[PDB]
């Protein structure tokens, strides 16, 4: 089997995925502008009457009311979704931790290092005992 | 001369420890060899029997389909009879 | 990480004290727990003779000492000696003052309360640790295996106990603690060696018999066949060189010493062997978690290191258990230090960091705090 | 290719002196200057840590494309520093989740054989018939016939 | 609680969100200018609302992924 | 699918909650309705142990839980647990927020009003649905059969009720509700198993006895002949393997457990069996629609799935009824989900689309709206 | 003293050889442990999949039995109504 070609495929597909993310973001921006222009029609009122000005202002106030209601509803829904996302993230983190935390530790850091410390102490014991004479 | 003899005794004990290491290593290695072989044989047999069961299950699926169709037929006949 | 400090995972045990900082793979210092006063008179002046050699120092001067273990069966019978052992462990084998380190002792199940309370009182008054926590020796051995269920048989040197656990919920009504362990096997081996002529009596020669047991004895797969074979051929007789020469030859004493585990009638104990107290401990559990306990039987502790025990025990349980269940016996190669590895893992957890018995809490409720919520 | 040459170009004489001291035992004399890779198996153990022997064989084979079995100080340097951890930050975990969301264009939460197969085909990369099954083993760690979050996460873990 | 609490909460948010409402009693030129300004304000609010809709879609798919992941344990 | 809005056809039941979107053939998620808190202590830290496992999760950890059904006999006795069950059903088994979906609950006949009013108050305040409607569990089972007349015997797990209907006009004075159902049969089976030595006591082992009842029990065509045969031969003894081995052999307990349906004197109930309450329910109807009800007797509900009940019931009714009338018992193979299939059909109708209890209507009249015109 | 020095150096080279043998045994041990862990994991998976297959086969067999018996009964009834 091959192993380096696996990494080559990974690198190429990751770059391709980044390109797809970029183009999808550009498509989202274009569609955002398109839908914004769709819902928000432009108006021009050159040489207008005061009564029609009041009618347009009242219609805009009603639009403000409805848009604020919709933004409030979507904000509350998104905040509940964010709380749920945090809860699910916490639970999955707890699962992963209880699965993998015992598996990480400092293996044989000093156990291998024990070469002659006890042996050195034993030899120096006899040396120190003989140092008296 | 006495210092050299002390050195010799130290070397002797270290050689003893080394042979001890050799023996314990061999023993554990033979043990793991036994476990390896037994595990491998049992894994082979288990895979074989599981695949056998899978085949039988697929055959049962087909049998059940046949029976379901025939029951549909008999039910239609009975209701028309009614 | 950052501020803060490391925890001391001590593990008193009975026979070998194992200690080390939390988060490693193996204990830093492992040494027998014996304190031996000299017994002869002593004529050399100025030799610098101390009044008590503890730890591994008294296993080298054991020729003129009277070694005496301070822990008999899990419980501690001689508090001054145990305090001396702890002081040695902290100051000379680890060289870390206890004023700046949490400690995590371990205790056998079903032990007297006074032992645990005195342990915490010592740790808080004499050594003056910041915070200490006492944990059951079997839950740690279950941590080290990376499981979360299973019934663990922790046959130490003092006491053999068998704690079943499912999904993290321990079953307190199914703990079967039996007081046969490595020390009784040493005494029985020392008692059956006399059938060939070798007499070991002194408390120092008990160590020699322990070495014989460790290096030569093994558990027979089938007892009667081995007894018949050893009585006809001579392929079993293995020799061993005493600390002074005069090699000895062990015949069928090899597999008769550790056979006491499965037939405690040899040393006069009434109870059933470690092969049947596990099955009884399982049968006390609920009917729906018996399959998982059957499949995840865990071995731990030093005495379960006999060559050939993981097969004898499986054969016995398979004989007892229903024929359909699968019996599997987990016997990791790092059996001896399994409890301490589990202790290190538990002390290294973030979720556990608020379970320590903080010193101010002890000051408010006294030593009886250990039985309270902080278990 | 020369990508790992660029990666190893970080370590200058500071570690090159130590590498030459280690490699001196390799060039023990009585040779014609070929300088094979024979000692490397224990040479990578000059400090103690050693990756998988299969990875060692891959390192032996992949460099020295002429198959000369000659280990230049540059290729020896790059292969031994590979023992030290070398990862280019592995994108970002949130970025990885976004990449998976792009991968799951079917909006199923899982990737099957045809999904990732077509995804790789879109790159135009030459893929063997001995492949595809290899990627199936790479992805179907749970052997459930699909790609879950964890399978992708460990699949792309530490790769950049 | 969602019988009186939520209704009063949203009514309070509606009441506070409203700015001053006295315009058309002024001169025509600044009136038209401010009308265009409020038209731009409505455009920005609608654009942000669409952005929040897309964010909600992404978060809903992420919550489905999280539900799948928590279900995969058994 | 896409735009538009689909209805949620939930069906609380008692023993199995069945739910799914309107317009399909089978419920999307079917899982027992049990909420079980853990009962032991729990020693592993950080295991992520929750405080209550509901639904099908508590049928896998039932070894260390104390399962308790929140619905006793149709009525709901523990409102917090029922709210938890509903929350689980909406968010984890269907993953659709209730803010955007009408709901169609089901309720047994002759139930207390407060139960229904509390149900609608919960659905409108906590989950905040757009509109919900409560329907009688027997009319739906009549929908699923594609009939428009007939007397339906819906022997669920909580309560057995027998609603006769003609030409779409229900007869409110002829509903005979009897409280013997699958749960009492489980308890009686668990009580007669003790005659062979098998003792099941724990609330977890009630599930094992339920599995035994489902897989082995059957309704005898003639009771005395079966009692005589099972007492002489041994052709009936079927064995079954417990969740841990130790197979058991059920003798004449096989057809004695479900016989309680036709002789409620076994569990001490006074009333007559399901074979005679149907005939009584028919005889209360008018004299001119008795032939149609005789010919279109419908069976539904889980407990009517015993092998051989559609023949025993027909034999009994033919014995009771006049000799000229034809007795026919409709027993569709999809009996268990018949109520839910009927619920889906009813929710998918265009004529029914204006019968929902819209939220503004509830805001104007309070929870007592359910008893009003919007039934 | 000269003889002792000779023995000292001989034991010295022997000790070095001992250390090398020890390291080789250590590496072998790590290797075999790795292998055993892998094979045992495979054993777990094999047993579990076998169990799944066996259970499914059981369930399909039972359902086949039930439906077949019902069909046979209804066939008898079809003849009866003939």
């Amino acid at each position: 089997i091959s192993a380096s070609r696996k990494l080559q495929l990974k690198t190429l597909m990751l770059q391709i995925a980044k390109q797809e993310l970029e183009r999808e973001a550009e498509e989202r921006r274009g569609e955002k502008g398109r839908a914004l222009s769709t819902r928000c029609q432009p108006l021009e009122l050159a040489g207008l009457s005061f009564a029609e000005l009041q009618d347009l202002c009242r219609q805009l106030h009603a639009r403000v009311d409805k848009v604020d209601e919709e933004r409030y509803d979507v904000e509350a829904k998104v905040t509940k979704n964010i709380t749920e996302i945090a809860d699910l993230n916490q639970k999955i983190f707890d699962l992963r931790g209880k699965f993998k935390r015992p598996t990480l530790r400092r293996v044989r850091i000093s156990a291998d290092a024990m070469m002659q410390a006890l042996l050195g102490a034993r030899a120096k014991e006899t040396l120190d005992l003989r140092a008296h004479l | 001369a006495q210092k050299d003899e002390e050195k010799m005794e130290i070397q002797e004990i270290q050689l003893k420890e080394a042979k001890h290491i050799a023996e314990d290593a061999d023993r554990k290695y033979e043990e793991v060899a036994r476990k390896l072989v037994i595990i491998e044989s049992d894994l082979e047999r288990a895979e074989e029997r599981a695949e056998l069961s899978e085949g039988k299950c697929a055959e049962l699926e087909e049998e059940l389909k046949t029976v379901t169709n025939n029951l549909k037929s008999l039910e239609a006949q009975a209701e028309k009879y009614s | 990480d950052d501020e803060e400090t490391t925890a001391l995972v001590c593990d008193n045990g009975s026979g070998l004290v194992k200690a080390g900082f939390a988060g490693d793979d193996a204990p830093r210092a492992v040494f027998p727990s014996i304190v031996g006063r000299p017994r002869h008179q002593g004529v050399m002046v100025g030799m610098g003779q101390k009044d008590s050699y503890v730890g591994d120092e008294a296993q080298s001067k054991r020729g003129i000492l009277t070694l005496k273990y301070p822990i008999e069966h899990g419980i501690i019978t001689n508090w001054d000696d145990m305090e001396k052992i702890w002081h040695h462990t902290f100051y000379n084998e680890l060289r870390v003052a206890p004023e700046e380190h949490p400690t995590l002792l371990t205790e056998a199940p079903l032990n007297p309360k006074a032992n645990r309370e005195k342990m915490t009182q010592i740790m808080f008054e004499t050594f003056n640790v910041p915070a200490m926590y006492v944990a059951i020796q079997a839950v740690l051995s279950l941590y080290a295996s990376g499981r979360t269920t299973g019934i663990v048989l922790d046959s130490g040197d003092g006491v053999t106990h068998n704690v079943p656990i499912y999904e993290g919920y321990a079953l307190p009504h199914a703990i079967m603690r039996l007081d046969l362990a490595g020390r009784d096997l040493t005494d029985y081996l020392m008692k059956i060696l006399t059938e060939r002529g070798y007499s070991f009596v002194t408390t120092a020669e008990r160590e020699i018999v322990r070495d014989i047991k460790e290096k030569l004895c093994y558990v027979a797969l089938d007892f009667e066949n081995e007894m018949a074979t050893a009585a006809s051929s001579s392929s079993l007789e293995k020799s061993y060189e005493l600390p002074d020469g005069q090699v000895i030859t062990i015949g069928n004493e090899r597999f008769r010493c550790p056979e006491t585990l499965f037939q405690p009638s040899f040393i006069g104990m009434e109870s059933a062997g470690i092969h049947e107290t596990t099955y009884n401990s399982i049968m006390k559990c609920d009917i729906d978690i018996r399959k998982d306990l059957y499949a995840n039987n865990v071995l731990s502790g030093g005495t379960t290191m006999y060559p050939g025990i993981a097969d004898r025990m499986q054969k016995e349980i398979t004989a007892l258990a229903p024929s359909t269940m699968k019996i599997k016996i987990i016997a990791p190669p790092e059996r001896k230090y399994s409890v301490w590895i589990g202790g290190s893992i538990l002390a290294s957890l973030s979720t556990f960091q608020q379970m320590w018995i903080s010193k101010q809490e002890y000051d408010e409720a006294g030593p009886s705090i250990v039985h309270r919520k902080c278990f | 290719d020369d990508i790992y040459k660029a990666a190893v170009e970080q370590l200058t004489e500071e570690q090159k002196n130590e590498f030459k001291a280690a490699f001196d035992i390799f060039v023990l004399g009585a040779e014609d200057g070929c300088i094979s890779t024979k000692e490397l198996g224990k040479v990578m153990r000059m400090l103690g840590q050693n990756p998988t022997p299969e990875e060692l064989q891959e390192m032996i084979d992949e460099v020295d494309e002429d198959g000369s079995g000659t280990v230049d100080f540059d290729e020896f340097l790059v292969m031994m520093v590979r023992c030290m951890k070398d990862d280019s930050k592995g994108k970002s975990e949130e970025e990885l989740s976004d990449l998976f969301r792009m991968f799951d264009k079917n909006a199923d939460g899982y990737i099957d054989l045809e999904e990732l197969k077509i995804m790789l085909q879109a790159t135009g990369e030459t893929i063997t018939e001995d492949d595809i099954e290899e990627l199936m083993k790479d992805g179907d760690k749970n052997n459930d016939g699909r790609i879950d979050y964890d399978e992708f996460l460990e699949f792309m873990k530490g790769v950049e | 609680g969602k019988r009186q609490t939520e209704r009063e909460k949203k009514k309070k948010i509606l009441a506070e969100r409203r700015k001053v409402l006295a315009i058309d009693h002024l001169n025509e030129d600044q009136l038209r200018e401010k009308a265009k300004e409020l038209w731009q304000s409505i455009y920005n609010l609608e654009a942000e609302k669409f952005d929040l809709q897309e964010k909600f879609k992404q978060q809903k798919y992420e919550i489905n992924v999280l539900r799948n992941r928590i279900n995969d344990n058994q």
